[PDB]
């Protein structure tokens, strides 16, 4: 599943720090039952200092 | 650290009343002039024994009567003491911005400013953040000590130069 | 079920916080447990009745103290040389100098001089003797008793009104505009015409001779025959003395404009016509909405139909009628926004156009009456904005407000906050840089090197009003404008004589210092609006914390994680903007009191040379006017300003005490109270005494509130003292 | 204009010139006429007399305080008080705003974009600080081409 | 075709009479707004073409301009001189109450048409000479809005000449312009 | 002057406008806006007994639906205009 590994996606999740921000997909989990399989890496950190977050494919579009 | 931060204010309070007692005590009972036949006229003659027992005397015969040379020093050589007296009040009231406020308000205000920067493509890659809570308290106590100490420095160095 | 009984979650608190928060969550009725719509609106309705009863029981005691311990008749004989007495003082702590020094106004004992302008008001309105004020006090005791009876009555289940009666906005607006604003201003007009105008003309009109004392020589004949100009036929002349029959006229509704030449105050015939005009227009405006009779408006379809078809406002105002009608915080925020803008319109129009006889001559009373309505208006406007924030947390539904104007405020909220931030930063760098520059040039011996900007826009508006001082000569100062020729036979002979006078406060001569402090005022309003719009629009959430709505309105923080989330809530933005309204209204009333304290003793050049730089503000206003303030009591003796000298120092206590809650924060005091609890639990003879409430430190929201309230009490008492001691001890 | 006399014919402005030299002349009375501190007060007097003869020759408006007031409405007589040095300022302030905006675009397309803001690339900086000379033609040029503003779909927006 | 080579917008195809594509600000972009703008452009123009003979022909016959023949109502006594003859019923409450009755009955009957084309050009009783039921129909509607926009520009001229030069009328502005036309233009208003 | 003719003609002019001119404009707007509506229901439908629209007072015998409330509304404007005229004339 997922759009593609190594692709550029835009986050549609409202409560994330990287909403409407360009991110790079580093891992998509193909195991069933995982709610947020797509792991997206960002060039900028959030207030917690991390750049790695998991999103569903419904919360991302290819840009 | 926050106890050091509050003890810095209590050092301001302690040392400021120490130097206030010093300045009034020796301007009233020590410093002055001697005329003929052994008569001693002090700067503020004998008012420490009667006015320094009330806060109204401290505000009136010390903080108002002796501040009548730091505020009308303008247009003279001691006018930089008036400028730093007022700018020291500025740094003190600037301290009250950092001391009374907290990080999350300033972080969301910076988020609005970052939105205005994103609109005009002038977003820095180094993300603008509000100062930390330890850092906000440090900045507030640094401006509080700097502004209040510079206020007392300007008032002292205008008054006792003017009457000395 | 302990105290507080309205919240079950605070009753199981074993600490002192249960005692504290139950005081502070006492009137937040919608946050209570087992709480419904009907109980909300009925408790709010009876709380309104209790508020009305408190206001009328306040006015009754402010009338009873003037009638009982005040010299209202002696002030009526000579309002220029008699100080108005508020109430007598019975203090067991006075020595003989304090009894001998507070005895003013020809009283038999120590009394308080009234700086509330109640004597000027009651004189202008028609009250003359102490018996009339006593009868008014008994009447308003009866009115407050009736409002207590009505408040108890509507909590009884026979007379409980339903929420559909409460949310009936059309009937409420029709009976408010028709009845509250129309029949009360027409009632007023009936007073001003029947009582106040003949008491200004010497005739004693009371209830015993109400039906016999005709207010006009031909009363109610020319009214119903159409010739209303008979009521403007013979106005009061310029030789008219107030309260005496000599020099007086017979016209009850004039349109003279300007001031009465002896009192420097507005004409009672003009205020009677003013009220007949804001009575006809409010009864006519109260027949607007649809209640019961087929005609009228539905405001839901007005708001639905007011959508711009280009889509620039989205859906327009669709869904806003249910948004206001379901949210009590929206209605309260709108009411407080309008109330702040009219309590400030009150303040701006009772100093420049004094409405009460001998109020312009009494200087410290006018100063108190401006500072009163500018502080009450800077707390009412901040309450409006805070209630907008509480609406956005606990009352705003994004599903019901779908792409309307209110949702589009949240859509572009970062643009509003960033542009208020730009405007505040612009005003701050420019006002501070120009004041600091003028300070440097007065410091460096060169007053001519100041950047002094003549406020030519507001001077052009003053010349548009009729001021011939600046010589712009555009309209109402030039005779070639159609507005002047339409006004020069109607109201302008009074207005131009009032505005071309230089002793009054009607549209004062402004200068570069006025420009600079008006940008200080714009800085204050813009930065207070910045913090408050930021609190209201980041109320539901933000990029730091998106779930601020699910944490309530007044939550403390969200923890040290994600950088740090101190003061993240919308209540904390209200908290930070109470300091900004205090600074704003401090600047406003500093400008008012120094522009007037130099006008009243004549030397306006002191303000014109010294207000452009902050050392003039510190030295010629804060230091110079405080000469007889802090000398209210000395080692040598005490004066009559001594209570104002203590209240000044008292303010410097309480304000600075607020710093103890605003700088030092909770866990220091929590460990301190932990050591104190150990010390009490181990001390012999004192361990026997227990606490039931566990001693804890003040909680974080409570700490910010207590420091804010101390800051506000000290701020209002330092300035109430200085302002009522630097004008009432040096009159002029 | 606005009830203000010109400073060349203002009696209060000439009074401030008289009482400023007299303050400095009395400071000169306690020094030797060829001494080094007396040359500073003599240079102060000539700086004061140059200042008062410059303020009166520019058509400045002086009030009842004897002080030069600025008319910022946009008067044809008063352009150099606010309009002329305001356009001089906004050109310089827009120069600061254009070379700081163009530096951030030039370092956002880099390997480590955050190390180029603590350590500012001076050959990259100085090659666009020259380019900030013609910035109204480049700001409205980017505004007309759409490169000045960013579309709201690519802008980080806090949730409602 | 208000600018040769300019792309006409999609909501202005040219089939309307006077559709020259002049909408730079896009006010008629909304379809239901554009149907009101077409019946607003014509009532305005027809009132303007009833106004240009109502201004010049009273001025050319010597009974003053459209301003000095209008100031009598502000005067308590003006007596309402019409063609040099004061009408007996020419009082300000009399002629305004008729105008708030007769025109309001005319405009309410005008707004009652449900058809969006009979609102534009009604015909029937309002066309007794039968030119609407003739060979030429499209060019007369183009004649309506070309004459109408000329009188609409004329009344804008009429109004701002009175603001710029009070006490003078449009033929008196024409007589002032016809004497020395290279000195007394709109530049006297632009440059004071 | 002439109170008995100015008031009567001005009330009769506004009642002529209310009956024959603006009555399709008023009857369309009281149906398009309708009764006031809170949360999707009428105030009387939500439980307010005092918000019931009266029908015995609105029971008109006029063929165009011109009721006594419209008499009390359009005739009130005719007296507001009529006393605007009388105050302007008597000056
Ligand atoms: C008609 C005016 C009016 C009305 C009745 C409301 C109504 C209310 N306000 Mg409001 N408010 C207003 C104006 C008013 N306020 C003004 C004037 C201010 C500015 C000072 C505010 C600032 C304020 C804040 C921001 C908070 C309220 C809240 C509340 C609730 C009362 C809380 C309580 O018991 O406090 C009791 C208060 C005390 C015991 C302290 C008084 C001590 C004095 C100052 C010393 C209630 C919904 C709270 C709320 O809705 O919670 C979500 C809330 O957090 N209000
Ligand atoms: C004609 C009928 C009538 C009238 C007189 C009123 C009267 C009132 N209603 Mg009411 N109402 C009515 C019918 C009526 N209503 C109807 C039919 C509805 C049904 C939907 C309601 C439902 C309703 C609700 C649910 C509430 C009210 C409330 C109130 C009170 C408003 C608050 C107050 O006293 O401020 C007084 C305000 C004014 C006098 C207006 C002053 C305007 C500005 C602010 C001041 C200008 C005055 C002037 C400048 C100041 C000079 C004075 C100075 C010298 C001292 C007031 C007593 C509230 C209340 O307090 O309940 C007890 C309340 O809860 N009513
Ligand atoms: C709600 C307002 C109010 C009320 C209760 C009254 C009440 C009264 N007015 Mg009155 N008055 C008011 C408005 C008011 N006034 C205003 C609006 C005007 C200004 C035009 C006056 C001026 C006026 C005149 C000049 C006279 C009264 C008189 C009267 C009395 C009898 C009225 C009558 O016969 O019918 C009565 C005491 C009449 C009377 O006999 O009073 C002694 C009288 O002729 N009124
Ligand atoms: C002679 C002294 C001088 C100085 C020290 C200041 C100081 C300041 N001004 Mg100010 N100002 C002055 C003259 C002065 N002003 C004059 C004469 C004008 C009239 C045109 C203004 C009008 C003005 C504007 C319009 C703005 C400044 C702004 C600025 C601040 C940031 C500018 C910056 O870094 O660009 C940052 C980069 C930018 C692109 C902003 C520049 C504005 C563009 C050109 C529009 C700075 C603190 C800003 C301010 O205070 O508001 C926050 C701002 O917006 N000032
Ligand atoms: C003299 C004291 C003082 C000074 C200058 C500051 C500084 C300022 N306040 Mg304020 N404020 C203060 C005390 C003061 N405040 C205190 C006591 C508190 C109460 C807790 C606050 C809390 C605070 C909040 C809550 C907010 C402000 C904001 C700001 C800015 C207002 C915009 C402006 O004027 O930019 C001009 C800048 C200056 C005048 C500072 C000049 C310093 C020069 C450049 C040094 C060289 C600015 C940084 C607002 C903000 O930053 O948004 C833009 C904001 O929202 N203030
Ligand atoms: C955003 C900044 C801003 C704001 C909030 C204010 C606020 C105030 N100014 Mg203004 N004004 C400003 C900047 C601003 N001004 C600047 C840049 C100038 C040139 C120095 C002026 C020159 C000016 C004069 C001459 C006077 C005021 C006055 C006033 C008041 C009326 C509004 C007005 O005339 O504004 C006009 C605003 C502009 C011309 C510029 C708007 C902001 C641009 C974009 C920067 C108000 C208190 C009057 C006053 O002080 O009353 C005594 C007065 O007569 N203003
Ligand atoms: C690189 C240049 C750059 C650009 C083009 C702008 C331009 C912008 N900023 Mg600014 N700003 C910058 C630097 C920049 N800023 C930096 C370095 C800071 C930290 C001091 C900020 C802090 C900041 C605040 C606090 C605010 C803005 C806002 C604004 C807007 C109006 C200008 C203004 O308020 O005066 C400029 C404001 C200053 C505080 C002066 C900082 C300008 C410095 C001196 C330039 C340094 C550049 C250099 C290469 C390093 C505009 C979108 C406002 C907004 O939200 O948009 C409407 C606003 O509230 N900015
Ligand atoms: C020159 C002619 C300019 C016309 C440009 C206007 C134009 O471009 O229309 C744009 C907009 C109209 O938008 P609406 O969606 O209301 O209208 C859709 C339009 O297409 C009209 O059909 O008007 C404004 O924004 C109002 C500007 C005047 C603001 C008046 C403020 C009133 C203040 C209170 C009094
Ligand atoms: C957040 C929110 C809120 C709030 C807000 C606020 C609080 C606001 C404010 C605002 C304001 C508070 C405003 C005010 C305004 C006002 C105005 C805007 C005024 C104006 C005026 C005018 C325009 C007039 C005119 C004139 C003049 C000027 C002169 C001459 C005369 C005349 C009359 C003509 C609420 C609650 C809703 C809820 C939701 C949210
Ligand atoms: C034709 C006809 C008929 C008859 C009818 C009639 C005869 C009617 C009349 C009507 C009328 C007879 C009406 C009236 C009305 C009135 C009113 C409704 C009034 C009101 C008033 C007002 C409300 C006013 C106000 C005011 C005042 C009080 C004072 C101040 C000022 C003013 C002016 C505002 C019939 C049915 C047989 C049928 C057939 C046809
Ligand atoms: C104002 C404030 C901030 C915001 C403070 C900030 C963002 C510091 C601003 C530092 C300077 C002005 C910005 C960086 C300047 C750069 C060196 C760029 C130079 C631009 C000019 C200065 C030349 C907090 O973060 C805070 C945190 C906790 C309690 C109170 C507060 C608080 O009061
Ligand atoms: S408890 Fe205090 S210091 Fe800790 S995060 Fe909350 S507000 Fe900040």
């Amino acid at each position: 599943i997922g759009p593609k590994r190594g692709s550029i996606v835009k986050v549609l999740r409202r409560e994330s720090y990287w909403f409407n921000d360009t991110g790079k997909v580093v891992a998509v989990d193909q195991a069933p039952g995982v709610r947020y399989p797509v792991v997206v890496r960002f060039d900028k950190v959030n207030y917690a200092g991390v750049s790695t977050n998991n999103y569903s494919p419904d919360e991302l579009e290819q840009s | 650290w926050d106890h050091v931060f509050l003890g810095l204010f209590w050092m301001y309070n302690a040392i400021s009343v120490v130097i206030f007692h010093f300045s009034w005590k020796m301007q009233s009972d020590v410093w002055g002039s001697i005329s003929d036949q052994g008569v001693v006229t002090h700067i503020t003659g004998g008012n420490f024994a009667q006015s320094s027992i009330t806060i109204n005397g401290w505000l009136r015969d010390f903080l108002w009567a002796q501040a009548s040379q730091v505020i009308q020093s303008y247009g003279s050589s001691l006018s930089a003491y008036g400028l730093l007296f007022l700018g020291a009040h500025f740094v003190w009231a600037f301290s009250l911005m950092f001391l009374f406020s907290g990080r999350g308000y300033w972080q969301e205000l910076i988020e609005s400013i970052v939105w205005a920067h994103n609109k005009l493509k002038v977003a820095p890659a180094i993300q603008p953040r509000a100062l930390s809570i330890v850092q906000g308290r440090a900045v507030g106590v640094a401006h509080y000590l700097l502004g209040g100490i510079a206020t007392t420095w300007a008032f002292f160095l205008a008054r006792i130069i003017s009457v000395g | 079920s302990r105290f507080p009984k309205f919240s079950r979650g605070l009753s199981q608190d074993p600490t002192t916080r249960r005692i504290w928060f139950g005081i502070a969550t006492a009137h937040d009725f919608e946050s209570h447990d087992d709480m419904t719509e009907e109980r909300l609106y009925q408790k709010i309705f009876a709380s309104h009745f209790g508020q009305l009863a408190i206001i009328f029981l306040w006015t009754s005691g402010n009338l009873f103290h003037v009638a009982w311990q005040g010299n209202f008749e002696a002030w009526g004989q000579d309002p220029l040389h008699v100080r108005p007495i508020a109430h007598a003082i019975w203090d067991p702590h006075f020595g003989q100098p304090a009894v001998e020094a507070f005895t003013r106004g020809g009283a038999s004992g120590p009394v308080n001089i009234a700086y509330s302008g109640v004597y000027q008001w009651w004189y202008t309105i028609g009250l003359r003797t102490n018996q009339d004020l006593y009868g008014g006090s008994i009447f308003l005791l009866f009115v407050s008793a009736l409002f207590l009876i009505a408040g108890w009555l509507h909590l009884q289940p026979k007379w409980k009104p339903s929420v559909s009666w409460f949310k009936n906005a059309e009937s409420r607006l029709n009976h408010h505009l028709s009845g509250l604003f129309g029949v009360s201003s027409l009632a007023w007009t009936g007073h001003l015409v029947h009582v106040a105008i003949p008491e200004s003309r010497g005739e004693h009109v009371r209830w015993n001779n109400l039906l016999t004392a005709l207010p006009h020589p031909q009363g109610l004949g020319p009214f119903f025959a159409g010739q209303w100009n008979v009521y403007a036929q013979n106005p009061d002349s310029n030789s008219h003395l107030f309260g005496t029959s000599e020099g007086a006229g017979t016209a009850i509704l004039t349109f003279l404009g300007g001031f009465h030449p002896q009192t420097q105050s507005l004409w009672l015939t003009d205020m009677a016509h003013h009220h007949l005009a804001i009575a006809v227009i409010f009864i006519i405006a109260g027949h607007m909405y649809r209640t019961n009779f087929g005609i009228g408006h539905s405001m839901k379809e007005i708001l639905e139909a007011h959508t711009p078809p280009g889509g620039r406002l989205g859906r327009g105002h669709k869904g806003l009628y249910d948004t206001i009608n379901n949210s009590l915080h929206f209605q309260l925020g709108l009411a407080l926004a309008s109330l702040g803008v009219i309590t400030s319109l009150v303040a701006q129009h009772m100093y420049s156009l004094p409405p009460y006889a001998f109020l312009a001559q009494d200087f410290t009373t006018q100063a108190a009456l401006y500072t009163h309505h500018q502080y009450i208006a800077g707390f009412i406007m901040t309450g409006a904005f805070a209630h907008g924030a509480i609406f956005f947390i606990r009352d705003y539904n994004p599903e019901q407000n779908k792409d309307n104007v209110l949702a589009r405020m949240l859509e572009h909220k970062e643009a509003i906050i960033s542009h208020l931030s730009w405007a505040s930063l612009f005003l701050g760098f420019h006002t501070l840089g120009l004041y600091v520059h003028n300070d440097v040039m007065l410091a460096f011996g060169t007053p001519e090197k100041q950047i002094l900007i003549e406020p030519v826009f507001a001077q052009w508006i003053q010349s548009a009003h009729g001021k011939a001082l600046y010589g712009f000569d555009v309209l109402l100062s030039s005779a070639d404008s159609p507005a002047f020729n339409a006004g020069q036979t109607l109201w302008l002979p009074g207005w131009l004589d009032a505005i071309n006078n230089n002793s009054n406060s009607l549209f004062l001569t402004i200068g570069p210092g006025d420009f600079l402090v008006h940008h200080a005022i714009a800085l204050g309003l813009h930065t207070t609006t910045l913090i408050l719009v930021k609190g209201a629009l980041d109320a539901r959430g933000s990029k730091l914390m998106p779930d601020k709505k699910e944490f309530g309105y007044s939550f403390p923080c969200d923890g040290p994680g994600r950088g740090g989330t101190c003061d993240i809530s919308a209540w904390d933005a209200f908290y930070l903007a109470v300091f900004w309204m205090l600074n704003t209204i401090g600047w406003v009333t500093f400008y008012w009191h120094w522009k007037h304290i130099t006008l009243w003793q004549g030397n306006v050049a002191q303000f014109n040379e010294s207000s452009t730089y902050l050392m003039g503000w510190l030295r010629d206003y804060l230091w110079l006017n405080s000469s007889q303030l802090i000398n209210g009591y000395n080692p040598f003796g005490m004066n009559s300003l001594s209570v104002w000298a203590w209240m000044f120092l008292f303010g410097h206590l309480v304000w600075a005490t607020g710093f103890m809650f605003l700088i030092s924060w909770r866990g220091y005091w929590q460990e301190l109270i932990e050591t104190l609890a150990w010390a009490h639990e181990r001390t012999p003879l004192a361990n026997l005494v227990r606490w039931k409430d566990k001693p804890v430190a003040l909680s974080i929201v409570q700490a910010r509130l207590v420091g804010l309230a101390h800051f506000s009490v000290g701020y209002i008492f330092t300035y109430a003292a200085f302002l009522i001691a630097s004008t009432s001890g040096k009159f002029g | 204009v606005a009830g203000l006399t010109p400073c060349k014919e203002s009696k209060g402005f000439a009074k401030r010139q008289k009482q400023e030299i007299k303050k400095l002349e009395g400071r000169l009375k306690l020094y030797a006429p060829d001494s080094a501190p007396a040359l500073a007060i003599n240079a102060t007097i000539e700086k004061t007399k140059r200042r008062f003869e410059f303020y009166g020759n520019q058509g400045l408006l002086c009030g009842t305080d004897g002080l030069p007031h600025l008319i910022v409405d946009g008067d044809q007589a008063h352009l150099g008080e606010f309009v002329y040095p305001g356009l001089v300022f906004l050109y310089i302030a827009g120069w600061i705003g254009w070379v700081g905006r163009a530096y951030l675009i030039d370092v956002r397309t880099s390997k480590k974009p955050t190390e180029k803001e603590i350590i500012i690339d001076v050959p990259l900086a100085l090659r666009i600080m020259s380019k900030g000379l013609t910035w109204p033609v480049a700001a409205i040029g980017e505004l007309r081409s759409g490169k000045l503003v960013e579309k709201s779909s690519n802008i980080t927006v806090s949730p409602r | 075709e208000w600018l040769p080579g300019n792309p006409r917008p999609s909501y202005l195809d040219g089939s309307a009479p006077g559709d020259f594509g002049f909408d730079p600000l896009g006010l008629g972009e909304v379809p239901e707004n554009l149907e009101r703008f077409k019946e607003s452009e014509l009532i305005h123009a027809r009132w303007a073409m009833l106004a240009v003979p109502g201004v010049l022909i009273p001025e050319a016959l010597g009974y003053g301009n459209w301003v000095s023949a209008q100031k009598w109502a502000a005067t308590p006594g003006g007596q309402a001189t019409y063609l040099g003859n004061p009408v007996p019923w020419g009082n300000l409450p009399v002629i305004l109450a008729i105008e708030f009755l007769a025109i309001a009955f005319a405009e309410s009957q005008r707004n009652g048409e449900p058809d969006p084309e009979k609102r534009k050009y009604p015909g029937g009783a309002f066309d007794p000479l039968g030119f609407s039921k003739g060979a030429n129909l499209e060019e007369l509607k183009l004649k309506e809005i070309k004459n109408g926009r000329l009188a609409l520009v004329a009344f804008l001229g009429f109004a701002v000449q009175a603001i710029a030069y009070p006490g003078t009328g449009p033929l008196e502005n024409l007589k002032t312009h016809l004497a020395d036309p290279w000195h007394n233009t709109i530049a006297h208003v632009i440059i004071p | 002057a002439n109170t008995a003719l100015t008031i009567t003609l001005s009330t009769g002019a506004l009642l002529f406008l209310g009956r024959f001119v603006f009555l399709p404009f008023q009857r369309d707007n009281v149906s398009r806006q309708g009764l006031p509506v809170q949360n999707g229901v009428t105030h009387f439908d939500a439980g307010d007994s005092r918000a019931q629209e009266v029908t015995s007072f609105l029971k008109t015998n006029d063929p165009a639906g011109f009721t006594i409330v419209d008499v009390l509304a359009w005739g009130a404007l005719g007296h507001a205009v009529g006393f605007f005229i009388l105050a302007t004339i008597n000056n």
